[PDB]
RNA sequence: UUUGCUCCACACAAUAUAGAUGGAUACGAAUAAGGCGUCCUUGUGGCGUCGCUGAACCAUAGCAGGCUAGCAACGGUGCACUUGGCGGAAAGGCCUUGGGUGCUUGCUGGCGAAUUGCAAUGUCAUUUUGCGUGGGGAUAAAUCAUUUGUAUACGACUUAGA
RNA sequence: GCCCUGAAAAUGGAUGGCGCUCAAGCGUGUUACCUAUACUCUACCGUCAGGGUUGAUAUGAUGCCCUGACGAGUAGGCAGGCGUGGAGGUCAGUGACGAAGCCUAGACCGUAAGGUCGGGUCGAACGGCCUCUAGUGCAGAUCUUGGUGGUAGUAGCAAAUA
RNA sequence: AGAACUGGCGAUGCGGGAUGAACCGAACGUAGAGUUAAGGUGCCGGAAUACACGCUCAUCAGACACCACAAAAGGUGUUAG
RNA sequence: GAAAUUGUUGAAAGGGAAGGGCAUUUGAUCAGAC
């Protein structure tokens, strides 16, 4: 894996592009706030910004919120991946480990 | 596994093909090298055995 | 003029021949799978024939149809041939292959007659 | 990568015994964020009874320094391992920053002694500030008065793939 | 005058490939006078002609077209895709093709 | 090297002709007779293919065909090859 | 840019050029290459002669007529290399070697055509300076080419009627220069002055 | 052998294209050196200039390039003739004398274009072959069969035969 | 550290090959670019799952429709279908104005098993559908019987005096 | 030859390691577009005869894991300590 | 009155096999639709 902090631009852009509720066991695009409304409403979350706010800021009710969140299926990387071989740790010249703020660069590239 | 006893081969690898002859009449494959300070004069003649 | 279709998409047109059909004569070209250890053509070798699958499968907006729209229906009397008169933009009417000479005829007319389209009005013509 | 040069100050977690540790700073040359942090850990643990888990990490300043024009003639001092063992070296790169020295010693290594990123340690870089004080012949070479040399056998590069007249390497 | 010509000349150079597998789908494209990426995005989208002759007649001409365009750029060195409503031949690799200036943007 | 041109004599007896013959009892005989036309010229025809060996041919060579008559061989055929000059000024070779 | 590109080998690495016309033929360009005895190989002549004579000891062991062939000739030394740059045995590889004329000196009608070189390909430029090359006149004669003297000849005669062609050709460029400077500083010149011309 | 063969001019067909769409535009040599201009006491000379790319030079306006008028110079170009050379590495091309002829956008005028409809390569190149005309040019061999043995398994070879 | 000595095997030959020497080699760094049945989006096919819809007319509620996810496979299991001989039912089914069979680089449908048509030949029987039944589907078993090739106008047809 | 844990081949194609049951990448309905992996970008061959710092001349150079070999011991060859 | 195998005519291709797959040029032929 490759992970890293990532900041509010990145988060609010992975929801509004491709953000998916699991809405009794089938992946629905979010594409309205009734469809938040009537699933995560019981938690005071009624938007798909309201959604993105549980995120960043990990609230009492984030375990709930994520796990409306699908899993979120990226491309690749627009511009590369940026190294020559990918598997060996970011701080080795490499894609895995924890790059602390350039999964952005890298998740952007991908969304 | 060697021969165990040595000897020559047998027949000259430089004349094969062990072919006919294009003609019945030999060509001259090399004249003589020329120095232009003798008079002229022709390097073969023709014959018949 | 048949009832309206979309683009028609066939995915696939060669005839899937069974392997080495082109090869040996006793082995005909009616597909049948590959079921031996070794095969090349079973595993899926590049630069092999490729196998019927369901992928293949047509569109069902356009599955049964020919290029002229309409789907088809075997007649071989008058009988059969009525039950399409409020089917015309659907069917097109085909005269089975024994119907005699003079039984075309009869078939042929009265197809005009309702408006009944037929692919093959040209079987057993004495001209 | 380019290298940048950053201050890394770390401490041991504190705790009721022994609040206010000892705040140890170290200078790391490195590509970027990530790899700076990690090379402090590193080191550190090499030196004090401490490591990633046991402490923490209080800040860190990249360092650009006060003069990227003016050129200078840095001493540099190493420790590398080769094949067979460990051994200390010490040579000196004329150029305009701290951080291109730095970019120049690893290439320098990695050529002459075939000494990857991994084996290397750079243990100080300081500015030599006195002419005559240089030790090495390849950079003493360079403090001349009125030094001016030519460039002989230019080659220029084509864009296109033939040329109408034989090239000339004047210079 | 001497000079009638309205296109920018151009080579076939081959389809799209690995070093064993092509796709014939897309051919590739050299312009003379096109040396970068940066300078082939000028022909992005022009309509590119394939013209042949053949011996016989079909409606009212010996000479026969394959219409085209060009996609995108392939490479660092101003080589460009292209795509044919039919797949060129792969006979005409080397083969000179016109490179219209239409449609405009100038 | 490379024949520039061949210059030949304008009269050619009969057992040499028959070289170039392959059924000589059936012919018409036609053996150089436009050729010999090259010739009954004061200066006009044959110079010039002689002077262009003058000019150029650093190797100069002489057709020769055997009297095969004289000997009591019953071929009646002459045998023809070339015999190299090897005297000097390859323009003299051209006039020997 | 050009329908027949006539290339002047001196100077040139065999490889480098071979790899640059071997694009140049793929790519539907014909080309012509003179003066093939001038070529050279980076490296002594003693590493050049000894890789000719490993190349020279691989033939078929049961029949040498239908093993590997060793060129002689300079031409066909540079031959050999771009045919192993080229898939010379396919009908596209082949069509290829039909756009290529090697040639030893410099022989008619190409004797009056404008010769072009191959910079990346030049000797001066690739090489550094005190590196040991090869010329493929003098190493194709050391393995069994006859044609040394032949070639040598007659470029010394073909360079003479050269630069008699070209020393007419100074003395009318002169008089054309004159002309022109004459034809200076007219309202004419002046206007295409300021255009750029 | 029932009028055959070859070359030249156009007349129409067929045939095919590894791929014209202004010009393949000519010193040699060196590259830690050269090109050009000029001068002299002619050299391994002096002085001046240039490169840092052909992004050059030439060509390039006109119904796919029409029809007419005038002006200025006596130049430019194409074409068929003609005079004299040069070139053999695969020369097969290069230079040149004279006259004729067409055009000339070097400069200033007059007439025509449309409708291919809003683009459709919108057809202008050269390969070979054939059939016709009219105008010259010239009137053979080889094989089988017979025959020799300097040859030979058979083919093949070498001889002979109006 | 690189390079060299150390460093000897048998058909000619292998950084894959050409070939490459301020590399097209070695160490190292930074960008650009190429392309898998992989990843993102879309269409279409099937499978699984979760749902909507008997309301009147129009008949398949095992139907029509909405949503989501998924799809490799030997041995093997299960399911849905194509074809054959014969049997019950039905199409008051086809047919001497040509049944069945055979042939057809002609057309159409189905992912496929297969199905359908046109043309030629032919001469007396044969199908669709719902079911029932089995001596029901072949590329092979040195399978069985029959038939036919390449070998091949080949080996050869020469003991016993003519 | 014999075991332990795990992953694979068997039963599996596809891109890459020229070539290969086992390595690397990645597992597969039929297509289109885009982006990448591992591997690469002189020519074969799609893609920079890219850019930068050094080193090496080899009268058997070197040239990318598995993997298709080379050691001890030596060298005013050359470079840096 | 099938196939293997064969003759004749017609068409096409053929530098040490042939046959196959994706894609298209070319030639021959052809359904639909109007």
């Amino acid at each position: 894996v490759a992970y890293g902090y990532p900041s509010y631009s990145t988060i609010r852009q992975l929801v509004y592009k491709r953000g998916f509720g699991k809405i009794n066991k089938q992946r629905v695009p979010l594409s309205d706030n009734a469809i938040i409304e009537a699933n995560l409403g019981k938690y005071g979350i009624l938007s798909i910004d309201d959604l993105i706010h549980e995120i960043i800021t990990v609230g009492p009710h984030f375990k709930q919120a994520n796990n409306f969140l699908w899993p979120f299926k990226l491309s690749n990387p627009s511009g590369g991946w940026g190294v020559p071989r990918k598997f060996k740790h970011f701080i080795q010249g490499g894609s895995f480990g924890n790059r602390e703020e350039f999964i952005n660069k890298l998740v952007k590239s991908m969304n | 596994s060697h021969r165990k006893y040595e000897a020559p081969r047998h027949g000259h690898l430089g004349f094969l093909p062990r072919k006919r002859a294009a003609s019945i009449r030999a060509r001259v494959k090399a004249f003589p090298k020329d120095d232009r300070s003798k008079p002229v004069a022709l390097t073969s003649f023709l014959g018949y055995k | 003029a048949s009832l309206p279709h979309p683009k028609i998409v066939k995915k696939h047109t060669k005839k899937f021949k069974r392997h080495h059909s082109d090869r040996y004569h006793r082995v005909a070209e009616n597909w049948r799978k590959q079921k031996g250890i070794d095969s090349v053509v079973r595993r899926r070798f590049r630069g092999n024939i490729s196998q019927p699958k369901i992928g293949y499968g047509s569109n069902k907006k356009t599955k049964f149809l020919s290029p002229s729209g309409h789907k088809t229906f075997l007649v071989a009397n008058v009988k059969d041939l009525e039950t399409l008169t409020m089917h015309t933009k659907t069917y097109a009417a085909e005269i089975a292959h024994n119907i005699s000479a003079k039984n075309r005829v009869v078939i042929l007319a009265r197809a005009k007659a309702l408006g009944i389209k037929v692919t093959n009005p040209k079987g057993r013509l004495a001209l | 990568a380019h290298f940048k040069e950053y201050q890394v100050i770390g401490r041991r977690l504190p705790t009721e015994s022994v609040p206010e540790p000892k705040l140890f700073r170290m200078r790391i040359f490195a590509s970027n964020e990530v790899i700076a942090k990690s090379r402090y850990w590193y080191f550190l643990q090499k030196l004090h009874k401490v490591k990633k888990a046991s402490g923490e990490i209080v800040s860190i300043n990249q360092i650009n320094e006060a003069h990227p024009t003016k050129v200078k003639n840095f001493g540099v001092w190493v420790r590398y391992d080769s094949r067979s063992g460990t051994h200390n070296m010490y040579k000196e790169i004329r150029d305009v920053s701290r951080v291109a020295a730095v970019e120049t010693l690893y290439q320098d290594m990695a050529a002459r002694h075939r000494a990857r990123f991994r084996s290397i340690h750079i243990l100080k870089v300081a500015e030599i500030e006195k002419t005559a004080d240089v030790k090495r012949q390849y950079v003493k070479q360079f403090l001349t008065k009125d030094l001016k040399f030519p460039l002989p056998h230019r080659v220029q590069k084509s864009t296109k793939t033939f040329s109408y007249k034989r090239p000339s390497t004047f210079y | 005058a001497e000079s009638h010509r309205l296109y920018v000349k151009g080579k076939h150079l081959s389809y799209q490939r690995s070093k064993r597998v092509n796709n014939p789908n897309v051919s590739l494209i050299k312009i003379e006078g096109v040396a970068t990426p940066q300078d082939a995005q000028f022909y992005l989208g022009k309509r590119i002609a394939y013209v042949y002759r053949a011996s016989k007649e079909v409606r009212g001409s010996k000479i026969r077209v394959m219409w085209g365009k060009v996609t995108r750029t392939h490479g660092n060195s101003g080589v460009v895709r292209a795509t044919f409503r039919n797949n060129l031949p792969a006979k005409t690799f080397g083969a000179s093709v016109r490179i219209f200036l239409y449609p405009s943007n100038i | 090297l490379r024949s520039l041109t061949t210059v030949w004599a304008e009269h050619l007896s009969d057992e040499v002709k028959r070289r170039f013959y392959k059924n000589w009892y059936k012919s018409k005989k036609k053996a150089f007779t436009k050729y010999s036309a090259k010739y009954a010229q004061d200066g006009a025809g044959i110079e010039r293919e002689l002077a262009r060996i003058k000019k150029y041919a650093s190797v100069v060579r002489v057709l020769v065909h055997t009297q095969i008559r004289k000997t009591p061989l019953a071929q009646k055929k002459a045998h023809l090859a070339e015999i190299q000059l090897n005297g000097g000024s390859i323009s003299e070779k051209v006039d020997w | 840019v050009e329908p027949v590109v006539v290339i002047d080998g001196k100077g040139h690495l065999v490889g480098r050029l071979a790899s640059v016309v071997a694009k140049q033929l793929l790519n539907g360009q014909k080309i012509v290459v003179v003066r093939a005895e001038e070529l050279n190989i980076s490296g002594e002549f003693f590493r050049n002669k000894l890789k000719y004579h490993d190349f020279l000891r691989k033939a078929t062991a049961f029949n040498k007529t239908r093993g590997p062939f060793h060129f002689r000739a300079p031409s066909r030394i540079f031959y050999k290399a771009l045919r192993g740059m080229v898939s010379h045995k396919t009908a596209r590889g082949k069509a290829a070697l039909e756009r290529l004329k090697v040639f030893e000196g410099i022989p008619p009608p190409y004797d009056k055509k404008k010769r072009v070189v191959v910079p990346q390909a030049l000797r001066v430029l690739r090489l550094k300076p005190g590196r040991k090359y090869t010329t493929l006149g003098k190493l194709s004669t050391s393995v069994g080419w006859k044609y040394e003297d032949v070639v040598a000849k007659l470029e010394a005669k073909r360079k003479v009627s050269s630069a008699e062609y070209y020393a007419k050709k100074r003395a009318f460029t002169k008089k054309v220069a004159s002309a022109n400077a004459t034809a200076a500083e007219s309202d004419v010149a002046k206007q295409l002055a300021a255009l750029g011309y």
